[PDB]
């Protein structure tokens, strides 16, 4: 439902929150998530 | 980290010389010649060239988080 | 050739309109 | 590494640099002790 | 032969810190204490 | 009679037993590892 | 993978396109099954494997 990136490979996937913690392709133990869809706005001050 | 857009003192933009000073350095010439051949007088806007760090050379030896 | 090729009289022609030991030339690199 | 233009452009002017310096200092030092010995 | 001046120390200093670094004494305290102290304390 | 496991001694980093001693420059960058750090602490929890 | 018409063969996954079966492609092959004499498959056999693969893609 969220996506997922990986720590050393960089490759993206998605977890269902019962998966183990861990890249499919490579088996890293370490994932980061990935940047939310809103918008993001800065005063360029 | 990056060359700065402008001068902190007077407000001279500076950002867009980082390249130009880094060719005339190439070529042999001090730095007090490169900087007076880009047209800084001030010792103000010299300072912004002569004492920066580019440290954007290093953070981009790491590998990208994503692909 | 250079300034130190030129003839020393030649090079007293050369008038302003030498080094110091503590102003050194800027690096990058630095040493370690 | 295939290290980028500006490294590479940077690391000659340091090469040069140091060797310019290694040289001119050492010559001022001593065109510098000398004059401080016949005093 | 000829004088050594200034720079010629900075030349020693750094070849001295080419050769053994800042940190060197924790190093080299723990390497030895992994390579032989271990074994003599058993 | 044989190795049998009496403990784990935590390792010093950039020492002789580190995992970083070898991997020259460019490896140092691949594991996320700043090629200035200078090592001689321990990393514990 | 086999054609009905033609004969059996190995193909990688890659050949096969992502784009849907379109009206003219499944009358043909229902017409080289036809000429094969071959069926097509069951309902109850099209809700098995369309259970199966909704078991396999939802699996943890
Ligand atoms: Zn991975
Ligand atoms: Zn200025």
């Amino acid at each position: 439902g969220v996506k997922y990136t990986c720590g050393a490979c960089a490759h993206n996937f998605s977890l269902n929150k019962s998966d183990p913690v861990r890249c499919k392709e490579c088996g890293h133990r370490v994932i980061y998530k990935a940047r939310t869809k809103r918008m993001i706005q800065f005063d360029a001050r | 980290m990056i060359i700065p857009v402008r001068c902190f003192s007077c407000g001279k933009v500076v950002g867009d010389k980082w390249d130009a000073y880094l060719r005339l350095l190439e070529e042999g010439k001090q730095e007090g010649d490169a900087l007076d051949e880009l047209k800084l007088k001030r010792y103000c806007c010299r300072r912004m060239v002569l004492t920066h760090v580019d440290l954007i050379e290093k953070f981009l030896r790491y590998n990208p988080l994503e692909k | 050739l250079a300034i130190e090729n030129l003839h020393p009289d030649d090079r007293l022609l050369l008038v302003d309109p030498s080094p110091v030991f503590f102003l050194r030339r800027p690096q990058y690199v630095s040493d370690g | 590494v295939v290290a980028s233009k500006a490294s590479s452009s940077m690391l000659k002017i340091d090469q040069r640099n140091k060797k310019l310096n290694n040289r001119f200092i050492r010559k001022a030092e001593m065109a510098a002790v000398e004059k401080r010995k016949l005093r | 032969d000829d004088t050594i001046t200034t720079e010629d120390c900075w030349t020693v200093i750094s070849a001295f810190f080419e050769e053994k670094g800042l940190v060197s004494q924790q190093l080299d305290s723990f390497d030895e204490f992994m390579e032989t102290s271990i074994q003599d304390l058993v | 009679g044989n190795k049998v496991h009496i403990g784990k001694v935590p390792i010093m980093l950039r020492s002789k037993f580190c995992s970083l001693r070898t991997l020259d420059e460019v490896d140092l960058y691949k594991m996320k590892e700043c090629p200035y750090d200078m090592g001689g602490y321990f990393v514990i929890n | 993978v086999a054609f009905p018409n033609q004969k059996e063969m190995v193909r990688p996954l890659f050949v096969f396109s992502d784009s849907s079966i379109t009206h003219p492609e499944f009358d043909l092959f229902l017409r080289e099954l036809d000429a094969e004499g071959l069926s097509v498959m069951d309902l109850r056999d099209v809700d098995y494997k369309y259970h199966q693969l909704k078991e396999m893609s939802s699996r943890s």
